[PDB]
RNA sequence: GCUCCACACAGAUGGAUACGAAUAAGGCGUCCUUGUGGCGUCGCUGAACCAUAGCAGGCUAGCAACGGUGCACUUGGCGGAAAGGCCUUGGGUGCUUGCUGGCGAAUUGCAAUGCGUGGGGAUAAAUCAUUUGUAUACGACUUAGA
RNA sequence: AGCGAAACCACAGCCAAGGGAACGGGCUUGGCAGAAUCAGCGGGG
RNA sequence: GCCCUGAAAAUGGAUGGCGCUCAAGCGUGUUACCUAUACUCUACCGUCAGGGUUGAUAUGAUGCCCUGACGAGUAGGCAGG
RNA sequence: GAAAUUGUUGAAAGGGAAGGGCAUUUGAUCAGACAUGGUGUUUUGUGCCCUCUGCUCCUUGUGGGUAGGGGAAUCUCGCAU
């Protein structure tokens, strides 16, 4: 399952967005420019927004060599 | 706490080894009360030693039922030996200023000496025994 | 899987079975076997008949009582029969047999609760069919076990107040085998067959 | 404060903080039931003739508390 | 030091056969030398006895844990020999060197960078 | 809310072997409904772990842990090779081995 | 055992998911002429079935149902093979992902699962010692005694 | 109740079968096996 | 060809055991797999062989290297500790 | 003041044998830095630094030891902050 990404600025984040030297205000303000710019693709999909809030688990009989991902 | 306890050794004595090994080992442990008094019932036939390495040939009684044995003795020699010091360690004791009815023999132990003869250390260390306490809210 | 596999042995080869019900005590799995008595074998009656007693005679010589002890009673005919291919003695086999279970009938607290079968291992799917297999109970019996019958009887029983019990299933069922097919048809379902279900 | 060589703890200093009589300590023993309440416990002192001595008498007076 | 993974190859210490039963016998190897024994013949589950082939990687011999070579320093003349061997050798304090000389050789070797082998000997604090 | 498994469960056998001589580096493991070496392929190179409590508490959790890799197959059933880091116990010739699904190569 | 003090703490990780008998036969459904009866249909693997979304599963707003389910209670019934469980009635209280919501998750930084003691007190009994002999190498056994 | 040796001592001591060699006592495959101890035979080595 | 018969006793008894019968037996064919101190490859040890190395080498030329092969062993021989 | 050997205590194991080798688990236990910088800049303050004046030991310039003053507004030459 893949979705729409290509409304999605990405190029701001490397790897030196990602040092440390309680959470930064800077950081939570790129998370909602990115999310608010994504949920929209996901409403799209029937369910899609449920099937992301839930978690993935093997039930009885999952033989994952079987499993189609 | 050795501010708690009295000793008494006696060494080089004329005593079956064998034997005493056995009376130290039976009264090991007991409320020195309880203890003297066993030993006079020894004595009197009342009551056997538990004898359990040192044994082949020791005819069974009743008496070894008290213990979980069924071969027991009565030994006057060895006894007489070991009620003989404990006599002396209640005395310690009494010079130490101790309560007596609290007592009990914490650590008794034999071993030989030299040497025929077959002759014997022992000593045996008589301790209170530490209750008496209480809390508040 | 399963934590325990009450097995049952109505219709399987006293071998194989056993092979299996003990490769799976090895590698640890909990067993249970049943209706012992109706566990079966190879060849003609007047055999096993033999191929034990033989076992029988065996015992020991200076003293009688403590050696081979044979066994009569069905189960244990059939443990042994396993506790003979499991280096019992050695803790990893003890270890086993300490996994096992053998009952004749089928008491509780297992009564109530599904069983199952070794294909692998059943008189029909392994004898040619229509040859010479024998059938415990009788073998049993022959040689000392005495209660066939109370098995057989206080079982009877069982068979009942069970059957009795299906039906009210059986009932119940049909009620949704009924709902579902009605309240089948309309879209939701529909949906899920495509993906199918 | 507190010190360690070895893996037992050994020495044991108590300095008053302006001015600044100190002191250091070695203890030997220590072990491990009583399991203590919350309730502040009672001092007692015991041999002291010497002016040296009731210099740490004179500490512990002071280190531990006058509450009880 | 940036050393090598030192392999070890056989960590078991080589006891002497039966040095386990009799305690005549000792646990200082001893070849076996009756041509009726199982050892000297090398049967299997018999004990292992030292080969050749057991030697040390000649690169990494002599290294202990920390990567540097032990050596026996017995007073601070000695122990500035290593003034240029910082990175290789670690310098051993001799077990019979006393308490008041001891002090002094560690006083050199934290100066100079010996990593000592064994330091706190003796001495407290 | 059931199920928070991640992994595949299956049994450590044996230790490699022969009729006599076993050496213990060698773990055999039988996995979760895997039959084929075919099936077992996927298995290759995903970590192990065996899991079990132990008598006193270590890091705030009484509850230790060995890992290590599948690294072959083993045999037509499925049975596949497994080296640990501390070998695994013997004493726990058939016991319950967490098989987990990285790495991925899906 | 009851009571008073003092201390001490062979491998779970969704579900063992209940006919019996036959296998040159059987289920399951339907009509009854109630049968070794007819018509329909299934099987060729549990690859199923039932459960399964929520901070390892939170805190709050409604809609639609009158159900599902958890928990101590309560009514009645069943189970003796190893019953030591299995159902049901009534009410209370949670939860409901059946439907729609409104908030929180970060920094854990790119993997390293995340119920006995040692003394007391009260009271049941056994043993020793005594007595008897149906018993006896010694034990053990049998008797009797507030 | 006391006193109190010596000879002796690689080590242990359950059956059944197999272990080629008037070799079975440790091995192989089984049967099995619960601590502790006293009294018999005249039983075998 | 397979099968029964085609005699052998005497302490209980052994295809090794259990057990096996459209086999887990016999004959044959095909593939898959299991594992030795065997073979292949890499590292390491040591030994032997062949060599390099001085108007001197960022370590004792009785050093520091480079290449390759080899490694059971009693009496016995030689050598290093 | 060794070893055999003996007692006591604590831990552990024990269904007609124990000790040994390969490997791990559990239990108890032992280790486990008087490590604390490095570099590049910037205030100052000092000296073996600059500079004024010297004194002395010896062998060849490519020397060694050590006084008296002054000065940081040049100087990182060293060293502390």
């Amino acid at each position: 399952t893949k979705v729409s990404v290509e409304g999605v600025n990405v190029e701001k984040f490397n790897v030196e967005y990602f040092a440390k030297e309680e959470i930064k205000a800077e950081r939570v303000e790129d998370q909602k420019v990115v999310d608010k710019a994504l949920i929209a693709e996901i409403k799209k999909t029937p369910l899609l927004k449920q099937y992301l809030s839930a978690s993935f688990s093997l039930k009885n009989g999952d033989k994952p060599h079987m499993l189609k991902f | 706490n050795p501010a708690k306890s009295a000793s008494a050794r006696g060494s080089y004595l004329r005593v079956s080894f064998k034997n005493t090994r056995e009376t130290a080992q039976a009264i090991n442990g007991w409320e020195l009360t309880k203890a003297q008094k066993y030993l006079e019932q020894v004595l009197d036939h009342q009551r056997a030693i538990p004898f359990r390495r040192f044994n082949s040939s020791i005819g069974r009684t009743a008496q070894g039922k008290e213990f979980g044995v069924t071969k027991a003795r009565w030994p006057a020699k060895s006894v007489k030996f070991v009620q003989g010091l404990l006599q002396n360690a209640a005395a310690n004791a009494e010079a130490k200023g101790l309560d007596a009815t609290k007592l009990y023999v914490s650590h008794i132990q034999v071993n030989q000496a030299p040497k025929e003869s077959s002759p014997s250390h022992i000593e045996l260390v008589v301790t209170e025994k530490e209750e008496a306490v209480a809390k508040a809210a | 899987v399963e934590p325990v596999v009450v097995i049952d042995g109505k219709g399987h080869l006293v071998g194989r079975l056993a092979s299996v019900v003990a490769k799976q005590l090895l590698n640890g799995q909990k067993i249970v076997v049943v209706r012992a008595e109706e566990l079966n074998i190879s060849g003609e009656f007047f055999r096993n008949k033999l191929k034990y007693h033989d076992f029988l005679r065996k015992a020991t010589a200076f003293n009688k009582t403590r050696g081979p002890f044979h066994f009569r009673a069905p189960s244990r005919i059939f443990y042994k029969a396993l506790r003979g291919m499991v280096s019992h003695k050695t803790a990893r086999g003890k270890a086993a047999l300490e996994r096992l279970k053998v009952f004749e009938g089928i008491p509780p607290p297992y009564d109530k609760k599904k069983r199952v079968v070794v294909p692998q291992a059943l008189r029909v799917l392994r004898l040619k069919p229509g040859r010479k297999y024998t059938t415990l109970g009788k073998l049993s019996t022959s040689v000392g076990w005495k209660y066939e019958d109370v098995v057989a009887k206080l079982e009877a029983k069982r068979k009942v107040s069970s059957a009795e019990y299906y039906a009210k299933k059986r009932a119940f069922t049909k009620k949704v085998a009924s709902a579902n097919a009605t309240a089948a048809e309309s879209d939701v379902a529909k949906q899920l067959a495509a993906l199918g279900y | 404060i507190i010190n360690e060589d070895k893996k037992k703890v050994t020495g044991l200093t108590f300095i008053h903080l302006p001015e600044g009589p100190t002191f250091y300590f070695k203890l030997s023993s220590f072990v491990e039931h009583g399991r203590p309440t919350s309730h502040i416990p009672e001092l007692i002192l015991n041999n002291f003739q010497t002016r040296l001595g009731q210099t740490v008498g004179r500490l512990f007076q002071s280190i531990l508390p006058q509450n009880p | 030091l940036p050393h090598p993974k030192i392999v070890k190859k056989h960590t078991k210490k080589f006891k002497r056969h039966h040095s386990d039963r009799y305690h005549r016998v000792a646990e200082n190897w001893r070849k076996q030398k009756g041509i009726d024994s199982v050892v000297r013949r090398r049967f299997r589950g018999n004990i292992s006895q030292p080969k050749i082939g057991y030697g040390s990687n000649k690169k990494t011999k002599f290294l202990s844990p920390s990567g540097h070579k032990t050596f026996l320093v017995a007073n601070v003349k000695d122990l500035e020999t290593l003034t240029m061997h910082t990175k290789t050798y670690a310098a051993e304090i001799a077990h019979n060197i006393s308490a008041k000389n001891r002090v002094v050789i560690l006083a050199r070797a934290k100066a100079l960078g010996i990593k000592v082998t064994n330091p706190k000997g003796r001495l407290a604090l | 809310a059931e199920s928070h498994r991640l992994y595949v469960k299956g049994k450590h056998l044996s230790y490699q072997r022969s009729k006599r001589v076993n050496n213990p580096n060698v773990s055999l493991i039988k996995i979760e409904g895997v039959a084929t070496p075919q099936d077992a392929q996927f298995y290759l190179g995903k970590r192990i772990a065996y899991v079990y409590r132990a008598s006193k508490e270590v890091r705030g959790s009484k509850i230790r842990v060995m890992w290590g890799k599948v690294t072959r197959t083993h045999g037509n059933s499925g049975v596949v090779r497994a080296t640990f880091r501390n070998n695994l116990p013997a004493k726990t010739f058939g016991a319950s081995v967490r098989i987990f699904l990285y790495p991925s190569n899906i």
